[PDB]
């Protein structure tokens, strides 16, 4: 109960790490190669974390534990090539040979399970070179089929194998307004099923709402997939905040599913960061946290394209970095509540859930994110993406009402009832999203 | 799974093989005496695709080249480069296949194919990676459209889990050197839709306007047609052999853009089709290129599409881009052109990026799509075949060896098929 | 126990042998006026093998050739290197064994031979260290299969424990010099299955096969084939004279190879097989050189391999190699031949390093195997007897001198003997 390990699937998904192992080095003041250069703190590790990412080598080294699993060997050498050659042990870079299809075609079936008996030996031997293990992290995009596949059977495989780790699955979502190939739809919900069944909490991110903050908010003509990948590397390691600093109210990764997650039922929050300004506009804004709470408010930087505050209310975690006063916050947090927000459901009744970091908020130098004094990262189980689902379903029905696919899906083995279920299991989830506010 | 092995036949396919040769040796770099000019590593790499070590540091093509008629290896390894190719790579015999298809496969095409298919047998164990067979070929004409087709049977049945790429140069209905090349060109798509999995519609004439059009060309020369052909060729695995946001391969192709293996038949567009005297007064980028790239004259198949709609399109996009502008462009288009995509898929789009930029240009592209248009090239074909030979004239040639009005029936039938199938998925 | 005397007899034989001294000579390195050239110690201790010390650190074969016409002589001691042979190694008389089985040994081919039996005895108390015996001739030639196989009785009747090793050149049953040919062949196996342990067959229309295919060869010459034949002979020794991983003796190929005594037939192949112009497009490679090996068209037996199946084969390898690779390589094709292998044994292999690379290479082997393809070829010359010879026509030049019937009769069973045994182990 001591250690993550963290594991990227796709090219998405293998950027999206290197942004936040970078950051991890920028922070913690590890060089970009490693020992040292040189070490910080105190705490830092020692004392403990780390480690807690990074392995403690007892030459004094420090190196992450993650497998990096594809079958495109072009990401394993743009990873092998660089300066991250020297973070990543030799044997945790699984490079693939195989490229049949890119990927969810043969990826979710008999083609990846000869090598996915590899990945859960070294897995394996991995943890047991650590002492506990505390819960996995999950970064892949469910628009590219490897993804979507591998991330999946890992999901299973590593579900059966333990059972009692949380699972964090930190998942690219398809674009709902275009999608850049047709089969990623089929790729997410194939698999929606599979995360259903086989986690604990899934966080959603949308591109589109990252280019449209990074227009709007950063005043970037063309945003580039680096930027992106810098900003869900500080949302994911502001989570992640009080477990590698010291903290005045430091908060558990179980606390979450304890608070936010009350059933067997849904257990997918919503993240959202703020403040969000650039490197010429931290001359003109000093706000409090109640204005950066109203901005993780806004639809546009909650990762999702939809109105948050049309949905109800449900169980929010609120997370607190830098200088920071609970006196200011509870009075924010109450004038949310007096400006009737989303509808508080009668269950809770009223949960807020409040985080408090000592540590400064910190941006990356290659975004262009400019430093600021306190930032908030808001959690919360809302049911405003319940139309979100329900545009991609209806897609799902105009293109599946010819079901354009079915020859290879049959072809390499599968029929059109796992179809059905899929769709029948994702209306479902839509009217418990209805139904688990519509009961208060 | 990178290796390709290239193959070459026919009178037009030899000269469309060996210039995409010169272009693949230009647009990665090697000199012809065996000097390294890669820059730096991921040239070096990616060229085991279609070479392999020789000794002393010497990289020579594995790419098997037959035709009946041995002249055309003398305009090759004397020419420009092509002494790089090994002297086993030369499969030649004597003389021609009578540029008929009675005597170009069915009797005498089938002796020197054995060992055709022992040496692609030998480099296939002399290959690690193999991952996509390329031909080059003629329709209409006797050699490629002769032994093409049997080749192609041979690599079907040879390799059952590998996909085959064609790429035949389909003659134009108003345009006949000879009174039985659309009749040879029928022939061969009797069995090319049995026995491939993706192809792509290549007509001259759409060569010659666009070379009239912008190029405005004064000399017909088949030398620049190859240079664009072969271009296009590059830029269609240019995703595969260098990284992008999104890498694409032919298996893609025939997972996403091919609806069905039965109806396989693209049209090809490139962008920018620009010449000399206007470089230095366009602005390359991508709005541009998509405006040229939904252009009514700026395809090969050469068809209308404004007057039918498309059933799928992609893009194929080259060199440092971000992601923002080709996305912005496709809800463009998406917006102004929603009349002529399928109301079923709804949203007909593939994307694929590239890293490096084209050879001789800064930004490029290619344009894959299905349509209904091409039901119109094979009505008037068949239309033709039904004017001209109920006389029966010049028929004898082909039934003096065994043929039967059964198989001219059942293409018939398989062409109808085939426009039905363009009918599904209406006009 | 390593000196080898080369015994040379017939037309062919002859210039078979002196190839030989040439390529031993170039092989390890010595001028003919007798200069020393080796480098340095491994290729001088080496050389007691074929050569003895003489005065003034002079070195001189120890090699018997016997010949009916001394014509062969004048162009060996003028010629390119025999310089060296001593001038009591020169045994010839007159003037021929008339080409003939019944001349060759029978009545006047046991006159001089008696000398000759002296001289090997001088020889092997003149030897401290002698292993086994060479021979070259002809199988149809009236010389090499008259007193050949004589001589193999002598050899056997005085050396009761010495291994014997004979490299007949067997006819084709396609060309016919003379219609005797076949008839001479079969008279001298009559003898050679009793008293030889082992065998190679050597065709020269195999050479020709492979001279048009790989060399290209205009000119047909003797020179080249036998400049073949003596490198496969010595990289057949290779192995004992110098170290390797595991050093291969005659011995050991009698134990191993030879299934028994009665079988010693073997096929020969040799790799690579590349003529000037491939030199600087192919990798010399342990696996390119297996695919030559098990090639159809690259063995000298010559008969088809495919149609049958083997019973043991065997790798010779030589130069500098690792012991991964061919260990590699020897599963793959144990993998993917494993229908063609007997399933008793069942992994036919024997495998051989030799250290020095072979002369004007880099890498190469020998192939010795047992198939069960040479009953075709004995049924062949055995159906060419009960076509021909049942005529009686020009049959009584042999029975003039005492020849009967049964010996011909006993031949016959012999052969099918042969065949039999080729089916015990069925094909």
């Amino acid at each position: 109960m001591r250690e993550v390990i963290s594991i990227n699937v796709g090219q998405a998904g293998c950027q999206i790490g290197n942004a936040c192992w970078e950051l991890y080095s920028l922070e913690h003041g590890i060089k970009p190669d490693g020992h040292l250069e040189d070490g910080l703190s105190k705490p830092k590790g020692g004392e403990e974390g780390f480690s807690t990412f990074f392995h403690e080598t007892g030459y004094g080294k420090f190196v992450p534990r993650a497998i990096y699993v594809d079958l495109e060997p072009n990401v394993i050498d743009e990873v092998r090539n660089g300066p991250y050659k020297d973070l990543f042990h030799p044997e945790q870079l699984i490079s693939g040979k195989e490229d049949a299809a890119n990927n969810y075609a043969r990826g979710h079936y008999t083609v990846g399970r000869e090598i996915l008996g590899d990945v859960l030996d070294r897995i394996r031997k991995l943890a047991d070179q650590c002492d506990g293990l505390q819960g996995f992290l999950f970064t892949h995009s469910l628009g590219g089929g490897t993804g979507s596949g591998l991330g999946s059977l890992l999901l299973e495989e590593l579900s059966a194998e333990y059972g009692k780790k949380s699972k964090l699955e930190f998942a690219v979502y398809p674009a709902p307004q275009v999608s850049t190939s047709v089969v990623e739809p089929y790729n997410t919900v194939l698999t929606t099923h599979t995360t259903l069944e086989h986690a604990d909490c899934t966080f959603m991110v949308d591109n589109e709402a990252i280019y449209d903050m990074c227009k709007r908010n950063l005043d970037i003509p063309r945003p580039s997939f680096a930027n992106l990948n810098n900003l869900i590397a500080q949302v994911v390691s502001s989570v992640t905040a009080s477990l590698r600093f010291d903290g005045s109210l430091n908060v558990d990764l179980n606390e979450f599913q304890t608070n936010l997650v009350p059933y067997p039922r849904i257990h997918f929050p919503l993240v959202s960061y703020s403040p969000v300004l650039s490197k010429s506009k931290a001359f003109h804004e000093s706000n409090s946290v109640s204005e950066i709470t109203n901005a993780c408010f806004e639809p546009g930087n909650q990762m999702v394209k939809c109105d948050p505050r049309d949905g109800k209310y449900m169980a929010t975690c609120l997370l607190y970095r830098g200088d920071v006063v609970t006196r200011d916050v509870q009075r924010a947090v109450e004038q949310v509540k007096n400006k009737k927000t989303v509808q508080l459901v009668d269950w809770c009744p009223t949960g807020f859930k409040i985080g408090i970091c000592y540590e400064p908020p910190t941006a990356t130098p290659n975004s262009q994110l400019a430093t600021v004094d306190r930032a908030v990262c808001m959690l919360s189980n809302t049911t405003s993406i319940a139309e979100a689902w329900k545009r991609i379903d209806r897609k799902f029905d105009l293109m599946y009402a010819k079901r354009a696919f079915v020859h290879w899906y049959v072809g390499e083995g599968m029929e059109e009832g796992e179809f059905t279920e899929a769709r029948e299991d994702l209306a479902a989830l839509e009217r418990d999203y209805i139904e688990v506010g519509a009961d208060s | 799974m990178r290796e390709i092995i290239h193959i070459s036949t026919g009178q037009c396919g030899n000269q469309i093989g060996a210039a995409f040769w010169e272009t693949i040796c230009g647009e990665h770099g090697l000199d012809f005496n065996g000097t390294y000019h890669g820059h730096d590593d991921i040239q070096k790499e990616r060229l085991n695709v279609y070479f392999n070590e020789a000794s002393s540091g010497k990289w020579v093509p594995r790419s098997i080249n037959v035709d009946l008629e041995p002249g055309t290896i003398d305009a090759v390894r004397n020419s420009a480069i092509g002494n790089l190719f090994r002297p086993d790579n030369y499969i030649f015999g004597q003389s021609s296949a009578g540029n008929v298809w009675a005597k170009g496969h069915y009797t005498e095409g089938a002796e020197l194919v054995d060992s055709v298919m022992d040496v692609i047998r030998r480099e296939a164990e002399g290959c690690d990676s193999l991952q996509g067979f390329q031909i080059t070929h003629s329709l209409g004409g006797g050699t490629g459209s002769g032994m093409g087709t049997l080749l192609i049977s041979k690599i079907r049945e040879e390799f059952p889990d590998r996909m085959m790429a064609t790429f035949s140069v389909l003659p134009s209905p108003k345009t006949s050197d000879t009174v039985v090349e659309p009749y040879n060109a029928t022939l061969s798509v009797h069995q090319l839709v049995e026995h491939s999995d993706e192809t792509f519609c290549i007509d001259n004439e759409a060569l010659y306007d666009i070379c009239q059009r912008t190029l405005k060309l004064n000399q017909p020369s088949y030398g620049d047609l190859n240079n664009l052909v072969s271009s296009v060729m590059s830029g269609v695995t240019t995703s595969l052999r260098y990284p992008g946001q999104l890498n694409s391969d032919l298996r893609k192709l025939a997972v996403n853009l091919v609806p069905f293996p039965r109806l396989h038949f693209f049209m090809v567009g490139y962008a920018p089709l620009t010449a000399i005297g206007s470089q230095s007064f366009r602005s390359l980028t991508v709005p541009e290129l998509t405006q040229q790239m939904f252009d009514a004259k700026n395809m090969m198949a050469a068809a209308d599409p404004r007057n039918g709609r498309y059933l799928t399109v992609a893009a194929f996009f080259r060199g440092k881009v971000s992601v923002k502008e080709v996305e912005d462009e496709m809800h463009k288009v998406q917006s102004k052109n929603s009349d002529y995509f399928v109301e079923w898929i709804p949203n007909n789009v593939q994307t694929a990026v590239c890293s490096v930029a084209p050879q001789g240009l800064d930004m490029a592209a290619t344009f894959i799509a299905n349509s209904t248009s091409i039901q119109e090239l094979f009505k008037r074909v068949g239309d033709q075949f039904s004017a001209m030979f109920k006389r029966k004239a010049f028929l004898h040639w082909y039934t003096s060896e065994g043929m039967d009005e059964l198989e001219f029936s059942e293409a018939e039938s398989n062409m109808n098929d085939l426009v039905s199938e363009y009918q599904q998925y209406q006009e």
